[PDB]
């Protein structure tokens, strides 16, 4: 008359471990085409009815949100990679996947999950020692600062729509990172804005913040457009009297006041505009509309206004000009004002836009992308992002390893070499671990359209001869010295990615039961 | 500023004639901005198709397949103009390519307008250069936009 | 040869001749596949090499690639190739002419 | 309503096929930038994809197709 479950689920046994692996591989398969500079883009439709297009593994997996209780481990560890390193999230899942793929036949042959995990833990320690030994401490040796960073961005942009126009965009990326604080380089300080029209090589670098110029209302444009040494004021409130959308009723205690209410509202806006004049601003920003009365008043006071500014831009303006945003106009002090070396209006995109330039207080910059289509501009942004990251990392962290799979193959070699002396079941696991390391140069070749079999075989022979920096060349289908070619990434990327991939591997493999409470 | 005043015996007549001005305004807009023009009627696609086809044989490598394919894709435009006109697209395209090889590369159009003959030089069917340039480049970029998609995941709609 | 000679043809014949020439490639394509070779690579190498050669370039399973057909002794009597062209064309003619089938008893 | 405006037709075509949406985005760019080729850019892009299908089936990698089409476009404009 009694039961144990009443809708309570639990599943235990080796079959559950294999089931966990299969679900986790599915995540790998979603992300495997994103590896490499020629990685493919994935189309995700979100519940908000917006579509996301990206080959960024972090973007894809964060949006995927795999439900399976075990596969979610790959999501967590990828987020750890995204927080601790900032890159390599694609390679962490791929390496974790292949290690679990090899764990499956080991489980079938009767090898316990402990023995599999134990060998992996040893194999990682062996690999990490090699990765450190392979690391190079190099900065401007036989070069200079901009010379390295130029080569770094130029490499990132290879074989992109802006390949021939690299001479223009590479400078933007190098300048963008060098315009930041040299002690803490934060990608969030580099803004990217899309402006349709024009050719890609006509893109512009701005030290301050650009605006979208949202004005179409009759009577605008009749205000000064250029300032040499402006003071900048930002408000959180609107400066308009009668909008093209809104309205109001008139209610009075006396008939004579009927007309007064219309003029009283005029005074209320005027007095707010007057207190701005008392502050001594030259340019006045607002996230909310600024109307005709404000423009006519400000223009006659030699003040420029721009309203309806994106919330993200208003914060960045303050970060550019060194001032402080205020909601009211009565309580404003001159210490709330920023300063620029120039205010100007640009013709970028064959349409006028407002911008600040040469802000002495700036910690940020703005990159303006031009092009004949939004899809192309999106490709430029993605190319700039990767170029910015490699410039940032090359400037920030001098301890590097060769990319392009070169490190994975050198690690693979030393892992196989160790297996020559490792006896017993541990020999089987150290071999499988080394095998997993090869998936990276493999999927790099496959995603690039290369003959992966030929390239992998040549890479194995090259490293066997002591050519420890050779990897996958993506410009010519061959192998070559990725160190000499400046295909770098910080050593910590390979150390943390390999540690993280194994941690997820062992945590998933360690689970012999799933319990789910339903109702 | 000017306002284009459109009249007509019904709503759909005014709406279509008014929108017709939009298209014509775009044409004259582009002609003012960029004086360079090419002849239309599919003649440009045939000339470009022939050039790509002749160059394809010079590749001697794998790319030859894509270069020939690209040219064949261009052919679909003058063939579509034939089919939508009630013309044989095979006889039409054969004539278009033959005239531009046997006589002169000069643009040879199609009979889609019901005129006495082709050879748009005397017929005044002209497209702006920037228009045809963007048409080819943007269509190619879009093809790449789709070809590079190896995985699509679709959720619900809230 | 037919791909180039088709350039002297007009109308449906020009397009069909190009399709005929393409169909011929099924043989060197199949030979490359069964030999374990990359299909496009082998056919592409042969097509380019026939810029200078005529019959000396073909697939050798002994050498596993595109090599000298004469030095490898890869020879076929004219009648065999000639018959394959004729009979294959006659079969296609016969097949395409069939628009119906009726029972007769 | 009755029209032959490809830009209006594609705008009124309401679909959840993400690949088809990419074609609509193409027609939007051409409609704003030039205003002429709103039908041709989609028809041609399809024609290129139709060629890509056969090229893929024959063993040409999608990337090799994309690269070849790009170079072919450069030749097409050079002649134009």
């Amino acid at each position: 008359i009694v039961v144990l479950k009443e809708g309570t689920d639990a599943s235990q046994g080796k079959g559950q471990i294999i089931s966990n692996i299969n679900a986790c591989v599915a995540v790998q398969e979603a992300l495997k085409p994103t590896l490499g500079p020629l990685g493919s883009d994935i189309l995700i439709v979100t519940s908000n009815q917006k579509t996301t297009i990206s080959n960024d593994g972090a973007t894809i997996l964060k949006l995927l949100d795999v439900v399976h209780p075990a596969a979610k481990t790959l999501v967590d560890i990828s987020r750890a990679q995204d927080a601790e390193v900032g890159d390599g999230t694609t390679s962490v899942t791929i390496l974790a996947g292949e290690l679990m793929k090899e764990a499956k036949p080991f489980l079938e042959e009767g090898i316990s999950s402990h023995l599999i995990m134990k060998g992996y833990r040893k194999a990682v320690s062996l690999a990490v020692e090699k990765i450190n030994e392979l690391a190079v401490d190099i900065t401007s040796e036989k070069s200079s600062g901009r010379e390295l960073l130029e080569r770094c961005a130029r490499t990132a942009m290879s074989s992109k729509l802006i390949h021939n126009n690299a001479d223009f965009f590479v400078k933007m990326c190098v300048d963008a990172v060098l315009s930041l604080d040299r002690n803490d380089l934060d990608d969030k300080l580099i803004g990217i804005k899309k402006i349709p029209g024009g050719a890609m090589e006509e893109s512009l670098f701005i030290n301050g913040v650009a605006f979208k110029k949202t004005f179409s209302y009759a009577g605008f444009e009749q205000q000064p457009k250029k300032f040499n040494n402006p003071k900048i004021l930002s408000l959180n409130v609107e400066l308009e009297l009668k909008a093209e959308k809104d309205n109001a009723e008139v209610r009075v205690e006396h008939v004579e006041d009927y007309q007064a209410i219309v003029d009283a509202e005029w005074q209320l806006i005027f007095e707010k505009l007057r207190q701005v004049e008392e502050t001594g601003a030259n340019i006045v920003l607002s996230k909310l509309p600024i109307g005709d009365l404000a423009t006519q008043f400000f223009a006659d006071r030699n003040i420029f206004c721009a309203g309806r500014v994106s919330a993200d831009d208003m914060n960045r303006v303050i970060q550019a000009v060194g001032g402080s945003i205020q909601s009211t106009t009565s309580d404003i002090k001159p210490e709330h004002l920023g300063t620029c070396a120039l205010f100007e209006e640009m013709q970028i995109g064959s349409e006028r836009y407002n911008l600040f330039q040469g802000c002495p207080q700036a910690k940020t910059c703005t990159l303006l992308l031009r092009g004949g289509a939004e899809q192309v501009i999106a490709e430029v942004e993605r190319s700039l992002h990767d170029a910015i990251m490699i410039v940032k990392r090359a400037l920030q962290n001098k301890l590097i390893v060769a990319g392009g799979g070169a490190t994975e193959m050198e690690v693979s070699k030393c892992l196989r070499d160790y297996s020559k002396t490792i006896a017993g079941k541990q020999q089987m696991i150290i071999n499988a671990f080394a095998k997993a390391l090869e998936v990276i140069p493999r999927q790099l070749c496959e995603n690039a359209g290369f003959d992966a079999i030929e390239i992998l075989n040549k890479l194995r022979l090259a490293h066997s001869k002591g050519e420890k920096w050779y990897g996958v060349v993506f410009e010519t289908e061959n192998i070559g010295d990725n160190f000499a070619k400046f295909v770098w990434e910080p050593a910590l990327v390979k150390i943390n990615a390999l540690n993280s991939a194994t941690e997820a591997t062992n945590l998933i493999l360690s689970v012999d039961e799933t319990i789910t409470n339903k109702g | 500023t000017v306002t284009c005043f459109v009249r007509g015996s019904n709503k759909m007549i005014v709406d279509e004639a008014e929108r017709a001005l939009h298209d014509s305004l775009c044409v004259v807009r582009n002609l003012v901005k960029d004086s360079r023009v090419v002849y239309g009627g599919g003649a440009a696609e045939v000339t470009m198709s022939l050039a790509v086809s002749e160059e394809a044989d010079k590749q001697r490598g794998i790319d030859q397949y894509a270069f020939r394919g690209f040219a064949q894709a261009l052919d679909t435009i003058p063939m579509t103009l034939a089919e939508n006109s009630g013309l044989d697209p095979i006889g039409t395209l054969s004539t278009l390519k033959s005239k531009q090889l046997k006589e002169k590369i000069s643009n040879i159009g199609v009979d889609c307008l019901g005129y006495g003959s082709n050879d748009m030089k005397e017929l005044f069917v002209v497209d702006p250069f920037i228009g045809k340039k963007q048409q080819i480049l943007l269509a190619t970029q879009l093809c790449r936009m789709i070809l590079k998609i190896d995985n699509v995941i679709i959720s619900g709609k809230d | 040869r037919l791909s180039k000679e088709a350039r002297s043809m007009e109308g449906v014949q020009a397009f069909i001749w190009q399709e005929f020439a393409s169909a011929l490639e099924v043989i060197p394509t199949t030979l490359a596949e069964n030999a374990g070779l990359n299909s496009i690579k082998v056919v592409t190498e042969l097509r380019s090499k026939h810029e200078n050669g005529e019959l000396n370039d073909g697939i050798s399973v002994r050498r596993s690639g595109t090599t000298n057909t004469y030095e490898e002794h890869i020879l076929q009597p004219v009648l065999v190739s000639t018959s394959a062209i004729t009979l294959a064309s006659e079969c296609v003619k016969s097949i395409l002419r069939i628009d119906d089938i009726a029972f007769s008893r | 309503t009755i029209t032959n405006d490809g830009a209006t037709i594609l705008s009124q075509m309401e679909l959840d096929n993400e690949i088809a949406k990419l074609l609509v985005q193409l027609s939007k760019s051409q409609d704003d930038e030039i205003g002429d080729g709103t039908t041709g850019v989609v028809v041609l892009a399809s024609a290129l994809l139709d060629q890509a299908l056969e090229l893929i089936q024959k063993g040409i990698h999608p990337i090799k197709i994309a690269n070849g089409f790009d170079e072919a476009a450069k030749l097409a404009i050079s002649k134009l």
